[PDB]
RNA sequence: GCGCUGAAGCGCGCGACCCACACCCGGCCAUCUGGGCGCCCCGAUGAGUAGGAGGGCGCGGCGGCCAUGCAA
RNA sequence: GGAUGAACCGGAAGCCGGGUUACGGUGCCCAACUGCGCGCUAACCUAGAACCCACAAAGGGUGUUGGUCGAUUAAGACAGCA
RNA sequence: UGUUGUCGGCCGCGCCGGCGGCCAAAGCCCGGGGGCUCCGCGCCCCCGGCAGCCGUCGUCGGCACGGCCGGGCGCGCCGAAAGGCGUGCCCCUCGGGGCACUGCGCCAACGGGCUCCCCAUCCGACCCGUCUUGAAACACGGACCA
């Protein structure tokens, strides 16, 4: 049909953001450090390089900023390789938007 | 079978009623459904349709299903049928090729929907009738399958089968 | 539910035993609860405060419960850690910190002339045979007294103890270098030999202290 | 609940087979059920009388 | 015990976990509304 | 399942040959929004499903609309297949916002090949056409069959398509004749290949 | 594609998904032009409407009509077809599976070492090219 | 809107997902349940124009108390 | 939520935080399926509960699918040619 | 003052397993009869022993993770650790189990605010006030301020 070869692709999947570092004086850009709870398999991190993490910016749920901004980054590289990974965000995030569950 | 299609529910019952020498007398009318949730409802359509009762002047004794009846295996079901389209309900006598009682409903719901146009509110059918393979009368898919059982023709359309990849 | 049923099924049961040993001695622990304790000069005030004792004792125990257990999920010893690969023998490092798993700080001394220390996502670490009770936390970077040499001679003894296992075990020596190369890490195979510790651990315990307080650091 | 059904197997023998394979449903006897209820209010108070 | 209920006085239920099948529909059509022994015990174990 | 065209940190070249125009545009708009810099190549060879007359009326209602009503300045209509694809992208992206306009400006559509992007173009995960006009399933229309009935840029584009195809066929034919020679001496030196203790556990993992 | 659909035996088919979580199958009974019964020797039989389950090239030597014992016998006669199956056409998954199993120590040293040698082979191969070239 | 066509239409079934300030949960503000020592605590309901009812902020001069001012 | 939208749907709101959901939706714009089994349509029909807002009738249609009933058939049909 | 490990509570998650419900049963092997098709294959149905395992209700059993918020336990000995070491009863009478028996007290590691702008996102329909069933309003009133 689809000719399943395929690959797999599944949404799962939650993770948490450890903390986002926005630094300058003027040489560095920005870092975000990410922890998926268990997930991607050593094979499925490795085969890949290239996770998109899309997190909805959903009311969470006092009155939140409910906006039509869903943000999706890309995972650069493991640093943590059997767990934790480095990530970057391209728009830049919401407020202190550290914490909130990360998903694909 | 996996995520239903319509297991027929054998409801034996009553009609439990009054201090007069009367009482209602016995029925099944054997109805195809998904478990009790359809039954309860199924009875009020049977009770409105045939006898007129109430809701309360139907009482239900027990329910028995049917458990893989057919063993996977086969018949091309004759169905006597009602479809609601551009007015009320019109009769149809459909005899179609299928697997089973699970499949017959869907092939009817899809053919009453496409073929007959039917949209939601609709209730089901009147009956479903096994028949023998040589007997199956009218028309296209089933006639070919009847011929396949004959055989020669299990072994015809392998003749596309084995003719996608190549020999 | 399977761990948590076991706790119930007195209630207390050992804690009904505990009283007894005091009851057995003879006749007691109402008098000693009421009559005690200290007090009376002091200076000032409300004396709202505090600690040592009784709560602290469940908080240390409680904190001990992930600690085996996270090793049962991930398998290994604990800290102190050796370069398998690199130099055939050579020297020893302790996991003081996680930036993450993978990004790790591996440690030592420096008080006069010194010694580096690395933060790595890897380069060279597989664990040994010792356990402590931390996971992988201490740091900034401190140590020092004899200890470029001691930590290091502690290394030599582990490097001998390891080098023999690396001969018996490996697939060979060249990807024990790929295993050492990795350093997240982790699950597959852990426990080979290197018997016993008693010194190795005493050494590791000092190393933890040294990467703590109070030396060289105070003004 | 097993005994309430259970007399209905123990005396009966007309209930299962004929019944899979045929229509109508049986004479004889029936066993009663009870039963209390719970209610949860699914739909809000906007636009109802 | 019809007056032991006389509870204290309403259960305050959580919204159901994973939702309904749609609210505007009864038990017959695979909806939620109306009487149903089986599915109430499903629904209250979602409304935790 | 895994989308096998999609992310690369930097690439981005897309083959449009007998791909479905709105399906290809949908992924391209998503890659552009992600911050990719997207080059669609072979825009003349891209396909749209549906019967020619009904595709021809849609564009034609724009062509009578090209004329009037008049300041000048736009509403505007592009005759030619890259620019039809660009018109499709400038509806796919939210086309009133700086994040969308900045995504639009990261797209290029090129007809035939530009002068050489000889790193291969890649197919989009089943974007491609054959079936999506289904056997039969009535007509399809190529963008280079639409734009012959709407004008140049097309006409030059299909004449440059022709030359770029003819020369790269010739250059392919001989590079293949040397590649086959290299393959045959490579396979014999894997048939031979010296020995193992470690080494043949890897080809027991093909 | 509308494709292969049918009504015959001998033709192995391979999965485009379901529950199970497997799976490869061959069609035993044939039961119009949509519905068919697919089974396997060490796999569970199912009757599906299965447009979107596609049949592979390699074909196994049986005739029409199979109950269970007969099917088993046919499988025994064939086998070989499963190997083609481990490899290749549909089929593939045992060579792939050999892939997935590998992010693991012992497994990682077997790999550097395939690599290390692979290099020696590149170097020999390269020397050969240089003699051939001029 | 781009705009699809063995669907990104339509219908019959179905699986998983998304999504509010709702509902839950955590912490906190009024009133009321009341409770307990001028003060503390338990739980519930709790948008708002016209508008009633009640507590409070600020202006200016007066009196008694109580200060501030060579930097008001 | 319905493109916008006083009164349609969900929903009745102190503020905040997190979780799960309702209505409704899951190709892109836009989070989230280019979801599964099946069937019909090729007109760009067509992406639509409701709306001054979304038109489409009487009547017609060997387009196509599907269901059924009668009669005629290898005691050779229907059509064509002879 | 900032961060990170954690113990306790709350909620989410996926996966595995058992038993009973449909007197259980698909089942297969063995054995007997019937039918259709009467061109024979093949199809069907029923009954007893029997590997077997099924889709669904209900229920119980086992694990592993995340998010958010906060900081009941001891009172002799050994044991790093977790853990056991008082004794009586009873079921099983195997491993073991439950059951009974004073008062008192009360954590680890390491070294900023705000203004204007720009980009993202929404309000957005001005505001504002008024008139009005309905105001952005192509309804009315204001140049701007003290």
């Amino acid at each position: 049909m689809k000719g399943r070869q395929g690959q797999r692709v599944r949404l799962y999947v939650r993770g948490t953001i450890l903390g986002y570092k926005r630094s300058k004086s003027n040489q560095y850009e920005n870092t975000s450090l990410l922890q998926i709870e268990g997930v991607n398999t050593k094979e499925e991190v490795g085969w890949y390089a290239g996770k998109r993490i899309a997190y909805v910016y959903k009311a969470k749920t006092k009155s939140n900023d409910s906006t039509i901004r869903c943000i999706w980054g890309k995972v650069t590289r493991p640093h943590g390789n059997s767990g934790v990974v480095r990530a970057k965000f391209r728009s830049n995030l919401p407020p202190t938007s550290m914490g909130k569950k990360v998903r694909v | 079978m996996g995520a239903f299609r319509f297991h027929q529910y054998q409801v034996v019952g009553r009609g439990l009623p009054t201090p007069t020498d009367e009482h209602p007398k016995i029925y099944r009318m054997k109805l195809w459904a998904t478990n009790e949730v359809r039954a309860k409802s199924k009875f009020w359509y049977f009770l409105r349709k045939l006898k007129k009762v109430k809701k309360s002047n139907g009482q239900i004794l027990a329910i028995n299903e049917i458990f893989e009846k057919n063993p996977t295996t086969i018949k091309n079901y004759g169905i006597w049928l009602r479809y609601q389209s551009r007015t009320g309900y019109h009769n149809m006598y459909k005899e179609y090729r299928d697997t089973t009682l699970n499949g017959a409903v869907e092939q009817m719901y899809t053919e009453m929907a496409s073929r007959h146009r039917v949209r939601f509110p609709c209730i089901q059918i009147i009956k479903t009738a096994t028949v023998h393979f040589k007997l199956c009368k009218r028309d296209n898919t089933k006639q070919f399958h009847k011929s396949d059982i004959k055989f020669p023709l299990v072994y015809r359309k392998v003749r596309p089968p084995t003719r996608k990849l190549k020999t | 539910m399977a761990p948590t049923s076991k706790m119930a099924l007195g209630i207390k049961r050992a804690s009904r035993s505990h009283t007894y040993h005091r009851r057995g001695l003879w006749a007691i622990k109402a008098k000693h609860g009421g009559a005690l304790p200290k007090a009376e000069k002091p200076a000032a005030i409300a004396e709202p405060k505090f600690y040592p004792a009784d709560d602290v004792k469940p908080r240390t125990v409680s904190t001990r419960k992930p600690h085996p257990t996270k090793l049962r999920s991930t398998i290994t010893p604990g800290t102190v850690l050796i370069l398998l690969a690199g130099r055939y023998m050579g020297k020893r490092v302790v996991f003081l910190k996680q930036l993450q798993s993978g990004l790790l700080l591996i440690t030592g001394p420096f008080k006069i002339n010194g010694v580096p220390i690395r933060r790595v996502n890897q380069a060279y670490v597989i664990a040994t045979s010792t356990k402590v009770d931390i996971s992988k936390v201490n740091v900034q970077k401190f140590d020092d007294k004899y200890f470029a040499r001691e930590k290091k001679t502690r290394a030599k003894k582990t490097e001998g103890e390891l080098f023999e296992s690396d001969k018996e075990a490996t697939k060979n020596l060249p990807d024990f270098k790929k295993d050492d190369q990795k350093v997240i890490d982790a699950e597959l195979i852990k426990a080979i030999d290197a018997v016993p510790d008693l010194k190795n651990y005493l050494g590791a315990r000092f190393s933890l202290r040294d990467g703590d307080k109070p030396h060289e650091m105070t003004f | 609940a097993e005994q309430y059904a259970g007399e209905y197997e123990a005396q009966d023998k007309e209930l299962v087979q004929l019944k899979r394979e045929a229509r109508m449903k049986g004479g004889f006897y029936v066993s009663p059920e009870a039963k209390p209820l719970f209610v949860v209010r699914i739909r809000g108070i906007n636009a109802m009388h | 015990f019809k007056e032991a209920n006389n509870f204290l006085w309403p259960f305050k239920l959580k919204a159901p976990l994973g939702g309904l099948k749609k609210k505007r529909n009864h038990y017959v059509e695979g909806g939620d509304a109306g009487n149903r022994e089986n599915y109430i015990n499903q629904l209250v174990r979602r409304m935790n | 399942m895994v989308s096998g065209s999609g992310v690369c940190a930097k690439r981005v070249v897309v083959d449009a040959r007998h791909h479905m125009l709105g399906r290809l545009a949908s992924i391209v708009a998503k890659e552009l929004l992600n911050g990719q810099r997207v080059v669609v190549v072979r825009c003349e060879e891209i396909c749209m499903s549906g019967g020619l007359v009904r595709q021809k009326m849609k564009y034609l209602r724009f062509l009578r609309k090209r004329m009037n009503t008049k300041p000048s300045h736009g509403p505007i209509h592009f005759r030619a297949p890259a620019k039809i694809l660009w018109r499709t992208i400038r509806g796919m992206i939210p086309h009133k916002t700086a994040r969308g306009e900045a995504a639009l400006a990261r797209l290029k559509a090129y007809e035939g090949v530009p002068p050489p992007y000889d790193r291969t173009k890649r197919m989009v995960i089943p974007d491609a056409l054959k079936v999506l006009r289904l056997q039969p399933g009535h007509r399809y229309c190529l963008l280079g069959q639409l734009s012959k009935e709407v004008g140049w840029n097309y006409a030059d584009t299909i004449r440059e398509l022709e030359e770029k195809r003819k020369e790269k066929a010739k250059v392919s034919y001989d590079r293949r004749k040397q590649l086959a020679k290299l393959r045959v001496k490579a396979e014999k030196a894997a048939e031979e290949k010296l020995g193992t203790q470690l080494e043949i556990l890897a080809p027991i993992k093909y | 594609m509308p494709f292969k659909r049918f009504v015959e035996i001998g033709r192995v088919a391979l999965v485009n998904y379901g529950k199970d979580y497997g799976r490869l199958v061959v069609i035993v009974d044939v039961v119009d032009q949509n519905r068919a019964l697919v089974d396997a020797p060490d796999m569970v039989r199912c009757q599906i409407n299965f447009k979107r389950l596609s049949l592979t090239d390699i074909k196994i030597d049986i005739k029409r009509v199979p109950k269970k014992t007969t099917l088993i016998k046919a499988m025994e006669e064939a086998d070989v077809k499963n190997k083609w199956e481990n490899s290749s056409w549909g089929k593939k998954l045992i060579v792939q599976k050999r892939r997935a199993s590998l992010n693991d120590f012992d497994r990682f040293k077997v790999m550097l070492a395939k690599i290390k040698r692979g290099g020696a082979i590149r170097q020999e191969l390269a020397k050969l090219k240089k003699t051939a070239a001029a």
